[PDB]
């Protein structure tokens, strides 16, 4: 019942202060409510603070903000453009895969696995997949099977040349470990994307 | 048988406008020593043996 | 506003009230500009300044653009023979034309200090910092920090414009720390560390006066423990290595280390007290006392 | 034969998500694997961060609902429950039942103990036996979960330094050696070391003092300095008293009391807390408020 560029413009002095607050279901609703004001104020704005607002949600401490700023930084890629965040979102999101802390890193893995869908095939290969390559080698139990799951889920995205020359190997090197969850995991990778 | 230079060049939460995403260490974490006894199998039964023979 | 106030102090014969309101302005809005060993070599000596200026640029400094030094910076032929003499000729300038010179000058200090470079190299790119200190200092501080990044192929901070890097001067300190071993490109970050420092004293100091349209006390705190936090870093990177002791770059920068410590503790005494009460590692104990 | 039981144990997590509790074989089959599961585990489980311990729940499934959006998904994140989630609650089955689940299916990923609520005397006279006799009908989900409890370990071991344990300290134990060489496979009594460990309370008290509440004891700060310096621990984490912020330090930094049940009773309409631990043993609280229904 209201155009959206009058809401987007009278949210504008609440927006600065209600995006970042004591409780979260606020937060959580602005998240919600941003892809319908991101696409109308322009691409300027988005860079002066939106960029900066999305940054600081992804490392947000509770998880339903996290899990809406990536639905909501996935809805923003879809609607925008591939080529335009490869240099303003996947390098400062690929940059935060290096924190001792596991939440980050599976937040990482998190966008990785909801951006392979969108950013094609031709990006996922040289610039989000060495990430994920790279980052099975962390000690970390709970990280393990998040990547054997991101791998599973890019498996159909990428072709299977890449799928046969680096992703077999490590997933057969991943399968001879201790643990059980992340070994179950990557065999239920292996006996889904049909590579073993 | 039996210091600030690193916490500098990652500081800031990555943010440079904010506090810390931690609330403090309790202890120290990650045990450095770990050590376990692994000296040898052979030649320790021996030394039993010769202390048990001075003993005799 | 620097390159104003001295093209305004020049002018003392007209001018009367204009240089004095101006400079009494400065004094308490910008005291980081307002530091004596920034623009006191700019005195006069001997009568031996400006005479290799008249003297030595008529033959030159004529077909010098800043596209060439640029170009020659980057390039296949790293050899340090064109470069060298191109940056040693262009130092007799009068400060002020070197500002076309100083984005030449920055983004290229971090590629300076590869691997196998020379020792007059270092000292005219730090002499020609101090006197490009003397005008523009602000732009200058924020090339150089954005200049001396990590450079790990991953972005995580960039440009640094004036907010992110005037709240926390500690930024100067997480530099790519392969200017450690690097005795001028040491006395630069030191003294942009104290020109931050400064700064963000300011900044704090006109930010507690734009608010609730005690909160003094936290300030003071936050001052002292961030000037001691500064001290403490410039303290550990004295450290030795990560595993000759009198001739080596390390002994410089300690040296640097230890000069911009006892300016400090001179400026306030109180930061000197609070590091010893927090205390360090007993290795830098007969360094800072033989050295401050 | 693991890839079926496997998905039934998924099916069964996702139809325990949306309010809806099992039938009688199924809770039956997954006390049973649970049995043979947790008969491996000692009384001081040893887990290793990072992880994410939490407090009582006491039978609160919107509340663990909300916990779960609050401090990550349980695949994802590891969680170690300190007791209390099975009694003073409307719904008291469906919260033990999804814990339970998520033990047999993540037993690497989840620890839950042992709290002074599960037991046969505590559960008859607080409603989970009424609920168990309203909702199933007969009275043998109740006497399976009881069987069950008698499984559960009594304390945690984070790290090697941080002790999780529902009650706290005990005058009779003074090492974590003779919490290892108790038979936990026994009925809560009246008296005793395990009784001490799941009915203590911290205060200012000094020393030792009969509880008000009529079964363990009290102890201060010199004993809690004490029982960490002598098994080289540095902090004692439980969950036995209400709390306002969630999270309350005693005893200078030596024992955290975590209540993570927002609006105990639904009488106090308080908040509650977790305490997230990451991989170099940094914790962070983090606190929520009871989710609207
Ligand atoms: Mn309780
Ligand atoms: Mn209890």
């Amino acid at each position: 019942v209201i155009g959206i560029r009058q809401l987007s413009q009278s949210l504008l002095p609440a927006i600065v202060e209600l995006a970042e607050d004591a409780k979260w279901r606020v937060r959580l609703a602005i998240i919600e409510y941003m892809p319908l004001l991101a696409g109308q104020l322009g691409v300027e704005f988005f860079d002066e603070k939106l960029n900066s607002l999305c940054m600081a949600w992804l490392v947000d401490h509770v998880y339903a903000i996290r899990e809406a700023a990536t639905s909501n930084l996935k809805k923003l890629v879809e609607k925008f453009g591939k080529e335009w965040a490869h240099a303003t979102i996947i390098p400062k999101v690929l940059a935060m895969s290096g924190d001792p802390n596991y939440l980050h890193r599976m937040t990482t893995l998190f966008c990785i696995n909801v951006l392979s869908e969108v950013c094609g095939q031709d990006i996922t290969t040289k610039h989000m997949l060495p990430t994920v390559l790279r980052m099975a080698g962390d000690p970390v139990a709970n990280v393990r099977f998040n990547v054997a799951k991101s791998l599973q889920k890019i498996g159909p995205i990428l072709d299977n040349s890449t799928l046969q020359s680096e992703v077999k190997p490590i997933l057969e090197k991943l399968t001879q470990d201790q643990d059980v969850d992340v070994k179950y995991f990557a065999q239920e990778a292996l006996t889904v994307l049909s590579l073993a | 048988g039996q210091t600030n230079r690193r916490h500098t060049a990652a500081v800031p939460g990555p943010g440079g406008i904010w506090s810390v995403f931690h609330a403090g260490v309790i202890g120290r974490g990650l045990k450095p020593p770990k050590f376990v006894q692994s000296r040898n199998q052979q030649e320790v039964i021996y030394n039993t043996q010769s202390l048990l023979s001075l003993l005799v | 506003i620097k390159f104003l106030i001295r093209q305004a102090q020049g002018l003392q014969q007209e001018l009367g009230g204009l240089h004095s309101a101006l400079l009494r302005l400065l004094a308490t809005n910008y005291p980081h500009l307002c530091i004596v060993d920034d623009w006191i070599c700019e005195e006069e000596i001997t009568g031996t300044d400006a005479l290799l200026r008249r003297m030595l640029l008529t033959n030159n400094a004529k077909n010098h653009s800043p596209k060439q030094l640029q170009e020659a910076f980057s390039a296949v032929p790293v050899n340090n023979t064109q470069v060298m003499q191109i940056i040693e000729h262009l130092t007799l300038l009068s400060a002020s034309e070197l500002i076309p010179y100083a984005e030449v000058l920055t983004s290229n200090m971090s590629q300076l200090l590869n691997s196998g470079v020379p020792r007059r190299i270092l000292q005219t790119v730090n002499k020609l910092w101090m006197v490009l200190n003397t005008v523009m200092p602000r732009r200058l501080w924020v090339m150089t920090v954005n200049a001396l990044q990590p450079s790990i192929k991953f972005v995580r901070q960039q440009k640094y414009t004036q907010n992110d890097l005037m709240i926390d001067p500690l930024i100067v300190l997480r530099c790519d720390q392969r200017v450690h071993r690097c005795p001028p490109l040491m006395d630069i970050t030191l003294h942009m560390l104290n020109g931050y420092l400064l700064a963000s004293k300011a900044y704090l100091s006109a930010h507690l006066k734009e608010t609730e349209q005690t909160r003094e006390e936290l300030k003071n705190a936050l001052l002292a423990a961030q000037d001691s936090a500064a001290v403490q870093i410039l303290l550990e990177i004295c450290l030795p290595t990560e595993e000759d002791n009198l001739l080596c770059n390390l002994r410089e920068v300690q040296c640097l280390i230890c000069c911009l410590l006892h300016q400090m503790y001179i400026a306030d005494p109180n930061i000197a007290k609070l590091v010893h009460f927090q205390g360090y590692p007993c290795e830098l104990l007969p360094l800072t006392v033989a050295g401050i | 034969d693991e890839k079926v039981f496997t998905k039934e144990l998924d099916q069964w997590i996702e139809q325990l998500n949306e309010c809806k509790q099992l039938s009688e074989s199924q809770v039956k089959s997954l006390c049973e694997k649970a049995k043979e599961i947790l008969t491996k585990e000692s009384n001081v489980q040893e887990v290793r961060c990072p992880v994410t311990v939490c407090g009582d729940v006491h039978g609160q499934f919107h509340d663990l609902m909300e916990l779960f959006r609050i401090g990550g998904k349980s695949p994802d994140t590891n969680y170690l429950f300190m007791g209390d989630y099975v009694d003073r609650g409307y719904y008291s089955v469906e919260t033990v039942t999804l814990l339970v689940a998520l033990k047999v299916r993540y037993r690497e990923r989840i620890t839950i103990l042992r709290g002074n609520h599960e037991s046969r005397q505590i559960t008859q006279v607080y409603g989970f036996y009424d609920e168990c006799l309203r909702k199933y009908g007969n009275a043998n989900v109740w006497k399976y979960f009881t069987d069950l409890f008698d499984y559960l370990p009594l304390t945690a071991l984070v790290d090697g330094q941080i002790f999780c344990l529902h009650g706290g300290l005990s005058p009779s134990i003074d090492t974590l050696d003779h919490i290892r060489a108790l038979d936990r496979l026994q009925e809560v009594p009246h008296e005793g070391p395990m009784c001490d460990l799941l009915w203590s309370d911290p205060d200012d008290r000094g020393g030792w003092g009969i509880s008000p509440r009529g079964a363990g004891y009290t102890f201060g700060q010199d004993i809690s300095e004490t029982f960490n310096h002598a098994n080289g621990l540095t902090l004692v984490s439980r969950a036995h008293q209400l709390v306002m912020e969630g999270y309350n330090w005693c005893h200078d930094r030596n024992v955290v009391t975590i209540f993570s049940a927002p609006n105990y009773c639904y009488r106090c309409g308080n908040q509650a807390a977790i305490m997230e631990l990451d991989d170099t043993l940094k914790y962070s609280f983090l606190q929520f408020d009871p989710a609207p229904r």
